[PDB]
RNA sequence: CAGCCAGGAUGUUGGCUUAGAAGCAGCCAUCAUUUAAAGAAAGCGUAAUAGCUCACUGGUCGAGUCGGCCUGCGCGGAAGA
């Protein structure tokens, strides 16, 4: 509702195709398209970016909303970057990338190897440390919350790998 | 694994199977025998010790256990199963007292040890067994024997084979920072450690012993000083003693009477601890000069009448904790439980 | 927000303070520290006590009404927070260089110290005043 | 105004547990004359037992009996179902335990009469005021009892 | 008074000698001495007297040593020595514990040597006498 | 209204039970005055300490928000050969 009143300021530098209802926003850091519920429709103006409801619809302004939301994070991270940071704690555990794949010895009886998607990259600043680079928030998030699926902390003494942000109870 | 506590639970016994009164009636005759069977004995209750488990925290979460109830007879001479015998995993070493005159059911002091504790009521009687020629007709039934109730008293009490007390602040937490594989917090405040993390010394092969930790206390009957008897009932089945007495404290006063008003309060406690063997040792010598603190370590014995060896033990600085395990040990072992 | 009597009574008083006002400075507190607080304002306290306003009512449509109605130069207050401090007795007291000297004092930004319009004047340094 | 005390020392048969207290009204048998079992409807009474010590299937104990009433004390340790050891008239019928030993056989048919004696008494002297205790020695028919139990119970279960 | 620097206060009296039982060695673990208590601290508050309890920041960021500044002791710790009653509160609000008059804590409030808020001497005049009340006072003002 | 950028301080470590509790174990008379927009205060983390926070206000966004009442149609409650 209120979100889709709001307008949105695209940056320099990035094209906004439209074909219809699928939507082209490739800029600087990769390219991307996506799609919406076939009920939203997109306007290009000479700044802004206008979508509206359908008449008939009883949800309406409910997936508008969300489409400004989807279009927002996918026009900063063409232009921004997006960065997750996992921290790994814990005695003997070890972190590196190689390549595209990243092995972690997480204790298991064998390295863990795990393929990273073409449009995400991942370095290590420190050996016990990761930093995930990605052009959409959709799979960066899902490619961390992976990491994390691996070593979901335990609520006693926190080892295992875990977002920087979050902070993990102990009991 | 960080906290210990102490509750009272309250078991039940389940009550015997009760008895069935029916008749047989087939598909064409309809006069049949006084069919129907027994019940099921109650289900019992067992106190089973437990290596893994250390507290009694599932019985503040617990409070009631119920044994299963015998199974009730039913057609065709049927009896009921008798009742699953409940199992409660404990702590070693735990006391249970009752009341209305209630006493101490048995000591456990090594696994594997089932303590009986509740019995089950037992089941009643059918139709059936009533059976005779000038009745020809049993409409009697016994009723299934009450079970079993009583509340006890759950006290854990450690397996404290060395046993020490010492002056609050004196380092009884550092002196397990020694061999000890236990890590106790350790700060320099009053009271540091107020859970009993108790620790083991293994010197050599086929030999080893366990040491607990007990916070020391200001001179109160009642449970005031924030600490108190709740923490002295964790003794009694310490078959050596340890004091631990501080040599010029930084911001305390110097052990002369402090130091004989803790041996006077375990007198009163319950019942002097039955007069055990105390060997006192001393801490806090790497601050002061190592001679120094040697004409003065045995002015304090005669100070409190003491005519023992008086052993000068650096906690922190691990100068010392090594001769002084070798003499506990010797006298542990030369004294076997008897 | 409660009801609106306390509403146009505060800006009832703020505008009775104006016809007994005098030369007043400005300062942009958005990352303030109570420990400065205790330091402009006490120096406020220091002169005669509780009588000084500091209210901070900047919204365009809060100090805004009672433009109009006295010192209508002063309707560009509209653009970011702008704080008042009135003085009733003296004219051009020293407590407008205030500010501007404690604007170092841990006191990174101060509104510029645009100041307020006694000649209707624009942004300043003013030091030339009666003591 | 039930100030007396006084103290009995039985013999019972089962692994008992704890002790505790009876509260049962009590009347005559309906059938037979020489009973007086528990009734709803009967003379209320208080009962209390306590255990020293326990055997293989007996047991050794201590208890206060409240009203001296005609054989209270065995009526309500047989309402736990749980009667005297060589009691004829209230105890239940013989049941020697598993792998027991000949000698403790003899012994129980030895032991023909009630596990029953009373050991301590307090009382208020008349014109004093001053309580006296005694005591009173285990008669020789128990020493033996509790010594065949105990060498029993020490050779079976350990 | 620019940012944490990790400040912390506690005393329990200044006419004591830094005990263990009230205390301890809680005075600084963070690269603070118990040694220091004598040579420094006891420098002005040896000059006057030491009858009341005195609060101080620590203010110590990279040095062995400190670089802070003893301020005005609590209004309450002269209740006990020259208001009248020190046991304590005991009943808080039974009954009327003591009585309190305007003579009483008026110019000894003045006394505080930085521990101010504006120059309205009426106004902490009255808020001194906050601090009473809370034991079961009654004020004469 | 909810968000984002900040304020959260003061006389003040609030008196007894207090070893240690000082908004966060036990009692509130619930103080009020300082600039005001903020309580001797509802929650983490320990023993407080130190820090995270909240009600509240200031700035920006700029048009509905808040939960009680009656009622139609719905959802879970609803597992068997
Ligand atoms: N220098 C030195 N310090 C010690 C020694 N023993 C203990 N301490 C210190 O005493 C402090 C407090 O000991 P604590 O664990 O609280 O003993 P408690 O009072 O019995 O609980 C610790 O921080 C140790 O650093 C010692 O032998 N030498
Ligand atoms: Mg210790």
């Amino acid at each position: 509702s209120r979100v889709a009143k709001a307008p949105v300021v695209v940056p320099a530098g990035v094209d906004v195709k439209i074909n219809g209802q699928v939507i082209t926003i490739k800029g600087k850091n990769g390219e991307l398209t996506r799609t919406l519920n076939d009920a939203v429709e997109v306007k290009h103006a000479d700044n802004t970016l206008t979508f509206g409801p359908r008449d008939g619809y009883a949800d309406g302004w409910a997936q508008a909303g969300t489409a400004r939301a989807l279009l927002n994070s996918m026009v900063i991270g063409v232009t921004e970057g997006f960065t997750k940071k996992l921290q790994l704690v814990g005695v003997g555990y070890r972190a590196a990338v190689k390549g595209n794949v990243i092995n972690l010895s997480l204790g298991f009886s064998h390295p863990v190897d795990h393929q990273l998607p073409a449009g995400i990259t991942a370095e290590c600043p420190t050996q016990t440390e990761i930093v995930l680079k990605g052009a959409d928030k959709q799979v960066i998030g899902q490619v961390a919350a992976d990491l994390r699926a691996y070593r979901r902390p335990e609520p006693y003494k926190g080892k295992g790998v875990r977002y920087a942000d979050e902070v993990v109870r102990t009991k | 694994m960080k906290f210990v506590d102490e509750a009272s639970i309250l078991v039940v016994a389940g009550d015997g199977g009760n008895g069935c009164v029916s008749f047989r009636r087939e598909k064409y005759i309809p006069k049949g025998g006084p069919d129907g069977g027994d019940g099921g004995d109650g289900g019992d209750v067992w106190m089973e010790a437990d290596e893994n488990l250390n507290t009694l925290i599932d019985y503040r979460f617990e409070k009631s256990f119920r044994a299963e109830r015998g199974q009730n007879g039913a057609s065709r001479d049927c009896t009921g199963k008798r009742g699953k015998d409940v199992t409660i995993k404990v702590p070693v070493g735990t006391r249970v007292i009752d009341q209305g005159t209630g006493e101490t059911m048995g000591d456990m002091t090594k696994h594997g040890q089932r303590l009986l504790v509740a019995k089950g009521g037992w089941h009643g009687l059918g139709n059936t067994r009533f059976k005779s020629s000038v009745n020809r007709t049993p409409r009697q039934k016994t009723n299934g024997t009450p079970g079993d109730k009583r509340e006890l008293l759950l006290e854990l009490m450690l397996l404290a084979d060395v046993g020490m007390l010492g002056m609050p602040n004196a380092g009884k937490s550092t002196f397990i920072r020694a061999v000890s594989a236990a890590k106790p917090k350790v700060a320099d405040y009053p009271f540091t450690t107020l859970v009993p993390s108790l620790g083991v010394v293994r010197m050599d092969n086929e030999k080893s012993f366990v040491v607990a930790d007990i916070p020391g206390l200001i001179e109160g009957a009642a449970e005031g000083a924030g600490l108190g008897i709740r923490f002295l009932k964790h003794l009694e089945r310490c078959r050596v003693l340890l004091h631990l007495i501080d040599i010029d404290p930084i911001d305390g006063t110097d052990p002369v009477e402090n130091a004989r008003i803790i041996i006077s309060e375990l007198e009163k406690y319950s019942q002097d601890l039955a007069t055990k063997p105390r060997w006192l040792v001393f801490n806090k010598i790497d601050l002061l000069d190592k001679v120094e603190a040697e004409e003065k370590a045995k002015a304090i014995a005669e100070a409190l009448g003491w005519e023992d060896k008086y052993y000068l033990i650096s906690a922190a600085s691990g100068l010392g904790v090594k001769d002084l395990c070798w003499d506990v040990m010797t006298f542990i072992i030369e004294n076997p439980v008897v | 927000m409660a009801l609106n009597l306390q509403d146009k009574q505060a800006i009832v008083a703020e505008v009775s303070e104006v016809a007994k006002g005098a030369l007043s400075a400005v300062v942009a507190d958005s990352r303030g520290v109570t420990v400065d607080k205790m330091t402009e304002l006490r120096k406020a306290g220091r002169e005669a006590g509780v009588y000084m306003r500091v209210v901070r009512n900047t919204l365009l449509r809060r100090a805004v009404e009672g433009t109009p109605f006295e010192c209508l130069k002063d309707a560009f207050v509209g653009p970011t927070l702008i704080a008042y401090s009135m003085e009733h007795p003296g004219a051009a007291a020293r407590l407008f260089k205030e500010f501007a000297k404690a604007n170092a004092k841990f006191e990174v930004k101060a509104a510029a110290f645009e100041g307020e319009l006694i000649p209707a004047s624009q942004i300043d340094r003013l030091a030339t005043l009666p003591t | 105004r039930r100030e007396i005390t006084r103290e009995y020392e039985a013999v019972a048969i089962g692994h008992m547990t704890a002790g505790g207290t009876v509260d049962e009204p009590i009347s005559r048998h309906p059938t037979k004359r020489t009973h007086m079992a528990v009734h709803p409807m009967g003379k209320p009474a208080v009962t209390h037992y306590r255990i020293m010590e326990h055997f293989r299937v007996h047991t050794r104990l201590r208890l206060r009996l409240e009203t001296g009433r005609t054989h209270q004390i065995r009526v309500h340790m047989a309402h736990i179902t749980h009667p005297l050891v060589g009691d004829p008239v209230y105890g239940g019928r013989p049941r020697p335990p598993k792998g027991a030993s000949e000698a403790f056989i003899s012994t129980l048919r030895k032991f023909d009469r009630q596990a029953l004696h009373a050991t301590m008494l307090r009382l208020y002297h008349p014109i004093s005021g001053i309580e006296m205790e005694w005591h009173a020695p285990i008669p020789q028919d128990m020493v033996e009892l509790i010594e065949v139990m105990r060498a029993d119970f020490e050779e079976h279960k350990d | 008074a620019k940012k944490v620097q990790a400040y912390v206060k506690l005393q329990v009296a200044a006419g004591m000698a830094n005990p263990s039982p009230p205390v301890g060695p809680a005075l600084g673990q963070q690269g603070v001495n118990i040694m220091e208590f004598c040579k420094a601290f006891n420098a002005k508050t040896d000059s006057i007297e030491k009858g009341l309890p005195i609060p101080v920041v620590i203010t110590v960021y990279a040095d062995r040593s400190f670089t802070f500044v003893t301020k005005t002791p609590p209004a309450a710790v002269l209740l006990k020595k020259a208001a009248g009653i020190k046991s304590g509160s005991g009943k808080p609000n039974k009954d009327k514990v003591g009585k309190i008059s305007r003579a009483q804590l008026q110019e000894i409030a003045q006394t505080k040597a930085a521990d101010m808020t504006g120059a309205d001497i009426e106004a902490m005049t009255r808020s001194i006498e906050g601090t009473a009340r809370s034991m079961g006072l009654v004020v004469e003002d």
